[PDB]
DNA sequence: CGGCCGGGCGCCCGGCATGGCGGCCTATAAAAGGGC
DNA sequence: GCCCTTTTATAGGCCGCCATGCCGGGCGCCCGGCCG
């Protein structure tokens, strides 16, 4: 079993219930950018804790950047209150996280070779494009990037718990490849 | 090139902001020893003012500022939003003919570049050389009414606000309010009436924080406009809204010396407003009441508000400290962290009142709370406080009896040893502590979920530990403090926790001794945890 | 034997303009939500 | 394709540069001789 992964990245998706004038909040928030040339949202952010949302006119937002779920949540309720004091009646309705992305950094170099040449049905390896190994997971629907280094990234994960069963699942064959 | 081609590129360039401030001063005694040049530094250092970068935009206005100040005075004589002679009379028509700019730098520059030029020369404003002196008087009248409306007009018009912190902040809106306090201080009284009557008593704040801070020993006891201003501060302070609650605390803490002294009548309303507007539990992402506990912290600081305060309480208990204070406890687990630190440093100043008044509300009750405070803080400075605050009460306590402090947080004592001495788990498998041990402001058993669990791998093992040694410090002073036949509860607590199948128990337990050992009169005291610490090592 | 010998050839000059190594620079890879 | 966030990280192609020349014209060196 051994070490446990350290989360990087949450995002998370939340409704306003309302329309939202996108001009109108760049014009009068300090932290927002608006190019709708380059993209449909206004780009707000806060520093505590430190995420971005990608607020859109339909009223949806996605809330990134956050380090664990509590923060994510405050979050966005923070941005949801920046909307209604620039005067919209936005709301905090259909909180949902919809990924969570892990790291983690076992002691010892991995042989990707043999690993893929074993695992070919879940993994794929193009050292060529890419020098991580991917390898994909059935049960709890985790893609592992794997490095030479010994360290594995998890995305794709809506729980930690996924992205723990993850790790547990692959340490036995990072172990068995040095 | 010259000297001061080199000079002037310091204010953007420059490495470090001592760099920066020398080269000001440099510029200024350039302008000094080199009178006739004022336009040649002034022409290089004005487009700075619409520059996109903060700093160089406030260095350029404060060397314009130390500039203009050696040169000689002046005295010839003998609705659309704002969205995102003279010798310096097109200087100061630049600066306002872009005040009114789209981009919000070039207001912020404007804005700033007037202050500094009135602060220093406002008094010669307007005047036109072969008038006579009471016309250009009344030109300088003029002028700096035109100056003082157009500084109103835009306050009124701008709503440019960042939202990065919790509390808001509006650029444009302070530097004008600067601007005008600077404006208003070489006018006659009348141009004051004629402001105060624009600027109607109504809810701007941040207007009224200059419109007032500015010919203050006048304007104090100066009938209606003195009298409404303390209405409309009262209006914001009971409104709806978090910002104009922040805003209006803001502009009545550096006036409230001056607004206490203005009477003795005003301080009932006022306190009994600001405690109605702290007792309603604001809302979770609200930093108001920071400003409202700062307020509160600043207008019990003076003499006569005490004196009013106790005068309140005449015929029952419910205006004195002990009933009141007590509103102050539920912001303690506040989630913003300004509000928590406000409520500790408002409590440190309420109990360092003296008096006679603190011993009403001290008592366990406020003891066990500061306790899970630093059981369960993971910001640092507001531990720190947290900690401060917990040494003066326990002094303070233990200035009118160590036996009052004693039996007071005796009730209190073995559940907070149990949360002190509780052992650290691994990542995934946290030891949680039991939440009937904390007390809820107003509750006998309980945001803090996590510390509370013990969950490593979501706060970091610095942190535990850091609660850790902090609990500590606080139960060896306070076991210190009280008298020895007393120390039976604490002692074989500690000692039972010394022999424990855990390793983070044993370690709080010998850092709980060491702290005792070290805030104790002379060492020899607590040398009956001598032999199983020997026996530990 | 001492001293001037010719004598060869490696070095540098200069033009235009073509082909073969370059370093460096995205792009590569993964999840996901939203709208265009 | 387009964008936001996050930890991981390195090797192909694309745009350049850069030494390639090769005929006369000259200088300077050392490397072979000999002359009275």
């Amino acid at each position: 079993s051994g070490i446990t992964p350290t989360l990087q990245n949450i995002v998370a998706t939340v409704n306003l219930d309302c329309r939202l004038d996108l001009k109108t909040i760049a014009l009068h928030a300090r932290n927002a950018e608006y190019n709708p040339k380059r993209f449909a949202a206004v780009i707000m952010r806060i520093r505590e804790p430190k995420t971005t949302a990608l607020i859109f006119a339909s009223g949806k937002m996605v809330v990134t950047g956050a380090k664990s779920e509590d923060d994510s949540k405050l979050a966005s309720r923070k941005y949801a209150r920046i909307i209604q004091k620039l005067g919209f009646n936005a709301k905090f309705t259909d909180f949902k996280i919809q990924n969570i992305v892990g790291s983690c950094d076992i002691k010892f170099p991995i042989r990707l070779e043999g690993l893929a040449s074993k695992h070919h049905n879940f993994s794929s390896y193009e050292p060529e494009l890419f020098p991580g190994l991917i390898y994909r997971m059935i049960k709890p629907k985790i893609v592992l990037l794997i490095f030479v280094s010994g360290k594995i990234v998890l995305t794709g994960a809506k729980v930690r718990e996924e992205i723990y069963q993850a790790f547990e699942m692959i340490y036995p064959v990072l172990q068995d490849f040095r | 090139a010259t000297r001061l081609d080199r000079l002037v590129t310091i204010l953007e360039t420059g490495s470090t902001r001592l760099i920066r401030d020398t080269a000001v001063n440099q510029l200024a005694d350039w302008q000094k020893q080199h009178p006739e040049e004022l336009f040649n530094l002034l022409s290089r250092v004005v487009p700075y003012l619409r520059h996109k970068d903060w700093e160089t935009r406030t260095t350029a206005a404060k060397a314009i500022g130390k500039i203009i100040e050696n040169a000689p005075l002046y005295d010839p004589n003998a609705g659309r939003p704002l969205l995102r002679e003279w010798p310096f009379e097109r200087l100061c028509e630049f600066l306002k003919v872009d005040l009114f700019d789209p981009q919000w730098e070039t207001r912020h520059g404007a804005a700033m570049g007037l202050r500094e030029v009135i602060r220093v020369h406002g008094a010669g404003a307007g005047r036109r050389r072969g008038k006579t002196r009471k016309e250009n008087n009344d030109l300088n009248r003029q002028w700096l009414d035109d100056l003082a409306y157009r500084l109103l007009c835009v306050l009124m018009l701008d709503k440019f606000t960042d939202y990065s912190s919790d509390t808001s902040v509006a650029p444009i809106r302070e530097t004008v309010g600067q601007t005008l306090g600077a404006v208003l201080r070489h006018i006659s009284v009348e141009s004051v009436h004629a402001i105060y009557r624009l600027l109607y008593c109504m809810v701007g704040m941040v207007g009224l924080r200059y419109v007032v801070a500015v010919r203050k020993d006048l304007l104090l006891q100066d009938g209606d406009m003195i009298d409404g201003v303390v209405r409309c501060v009262m209006q914001g302070l009971g409104d709806i809204d978090d910002d104009v609650r922040s805003v209006s605390a803001a502009t009545l803490i550096p006036m409230a010396k001056e607004f206490v002294m203005m009477r003795r009548s005003a301080l009932d309303s006022l306190i009994n407003i600001v405690w109605e507007s702290l007792s309603n539990l604001g809302d979770d992402l609200s930093a108001s009441t920071g400003k409202i506990m700062d307020l509160l912290a600043t207008l019990c600081s003076f003499p006569e508000v005490l004196e009013a305060m106790k005068v309140s309480a005449s015929q029952d208990e419910e205006r004195s400290f002990t009933l009141l204070v007590p509103r102050l406890y539920p912001f303690l687990r506040h989630t913003i962290t300004s509000v928590r630190l406000a409520v500790l440093k408002a409590l440190m100043t309420f109990a360092n009142l003296g008096g006679e008044t603190s011993q009403g509300w001290l008592n366990g009750r406020i003891l066990r709370l500061i306790f899970q405070n630093i059981i369960v803080e993971r910001d640092q400075d507001t531990l720190n406080m947290s900690l401060e605050l917990w040494t003066t009460l326990v002094r303070r306590l233990a200035a009118r009896d160590p036996a009052i402090l004693a039996d007071e947080f005796e009730a209190h004592a073995e559940p907070m040893m149990q949360l002190a001495l509780h052992p650290i788990g691994v990542p995934r498998h946290p030891i949680p502590m039991n939440p009937a041990l904390f007390q809820k402001p107003s509750g006998g058993t309980y945001v803090d979920g996590h510390m509370i669990q013990g969950e490593v791998d979501l706060v970091g093992v610095d942190v535990l530990i850091r609660s850790r040694i902090s609990a500590a410090k606080a139960m060896g002073l306070i076991m210190s403090f009280i008298p020895t036949p007393r120390l039976a509860s604490y002692d074989t607590a500690v000692l039972q926790a010394l022999s424990s199948p855990y390793a983070s128990t044993q370690l709080a337990a010998a850092m709980v001794i060491d702290e005792y050992a070290k805030n104790c009169s002379t060492p020899e005291v607590a040398s009956r945890f001598i032999e199983p610490l020997q026996k530990i090592i």
